[PDB]
């Protein structure tokens, strides 16, 4: 899990030409993230390694396996000249070499970074939906005055190189998800649309287990507990199989709202789907407090169990 | 049930906020 970072003392340059180069659909292979890693750099800390070193986004990344490598190059315009000298590179190199390239404002990292997170709230159901909503949210922060992106931004051919660029990303995404939740004041002014997106991912893929959760805890005088049908034999397979579920997700900590959309570890039995009993009897408590557990269907035969629950979350 | 502080509950669960087997029994 090796991540290249570009060291030079031009960075705006190169970091504005990764974005030209991402926004061209060119395909940056192994070097993508460490190109995104680099430009993230600067719309935080100026490509000073004592101070990301530093951060909490840094940890988290070699808490997660990666480890930053290091192209120290100091004479070097071009994003061309930064690309190590392999046949494995020439495609990328003959793109580059090709490539359009204005003049380039500093507001751009980060409206790049900006536009990226707007994917995010539905990223996890499909192109199709993390574009229709992108596009929905340009509109409010157009109207806003916060911001007007490019006009050929707003294009489904663009939009579609910018959702991929998300699913690859690992990075990206984490640094959009945690400089969003630790924004108070912000970086820049494009940091509060990051926050304002990420705010919306919040259990996106994980709304419904949330709930089901939610409904089958009960209050008590010593505290907080299951509620007494979770705890009887018929139902011992799930709630084990669920609280390992539940234990995974929890490694995640803060980010483990957001764990779907990074595909963390360890989630993959968090559907409600497989918990028949525990849905019932969460459907049961909310239906008399009066939710509707949308998404959670209860199948037939354990619709006598949801009565149970009802019949006695009232009594 | 009650109070929709819940929500505050099974968050803190998934957070790593609230021990599990507190709730769930070891």
């Amino acid at each position: 899990k090796k991540v290249i970072l570009f060291d030079t003392n031009h960075q705006v340059s190169i970091c504005n030409q990764i974005i030209d180069a991402i926004n061209s659909g060119i395909d940056l292979g192994d070097l993508l993230e460490g190109g995104l890693l680099t430009l993230c750099v600067e719309h935080y800390y100026n490509s000073d390694k004592d101070k990301f070193n530093t951060s909490p986004i840094a940890k988290y990344l070699r808490d997660a396996g990666y480890e930053f490598d290091v192209i120290k190059n100091a004479d070097a315009t071009r994003f061309l000249d930064v690309i190590p000298n392999e046949p494995h590179y020439s495609p990328l190199i003959l793109a580059l070499k090709t490539l359009e390239s204005t003049e380039s404002q500093r507001g751009r990292i980060g409206l790049f970074l900006s536009f990226c997170s707007l994917f995010l709230p539905k990223l996890v159901v499909g192109d199709r939906a993390s574009i229709e909503k992108a596009l929905r949210q340009v509109t409010v922060h157009q109207e806003q005055g916060i911001v007007t992106y490019p006009n050929h931004w707003l294009t489904t051919g663009h939009m579609k190189v910018i959702f991929g660029i998300l699913r690859s990303s690992f990075i990206l995404k984490f640094v959009l998800i945690h400089q969003g939740v630790n924004l108070v004041t912000g970086h820049d002014a494009y940091d509060s649309i990051i926050s304002n997106s990420v705010g919306q991912t919040r259990f996106s893929g994980l709304l419904i287990v949330k709930t089901v959760l939610e409904f089958i805890l009960q209050k008590t005088d010593s505290g907080v507990t299951l509620h007494p049908l979770v705890r009887t034999s018929k139902v011992k397979n799930e709630v084990a199989s669920f609280k390992q579920a539940l234990s995974n997700l929890a490694r995640h900590g803060e980010y483990a709202p957001f764990a779907r959309v990074l595909n963390l570890s360890g989630i993959n039995n968090l559907e409600h789907g497989l918990y028949p009993q525990l849905s019932a009897i969460a459907l049961g408590v909310a239906t008399a407090h009066g939710s509707t557990l949308a998404g959670v269907n209860v199948g037939e035969q354990y619709q006598q169990l949801r009565e149970a629950a009802h019949d006695a979350e009232v009594k | 049930w009650d109070s929709s502080y819940m929500q505050q509950v099974s968050e803190g669960l998934m957070t790593g906020k609230v021990p599990i087997d507190q709730v769930f029994g070891a």
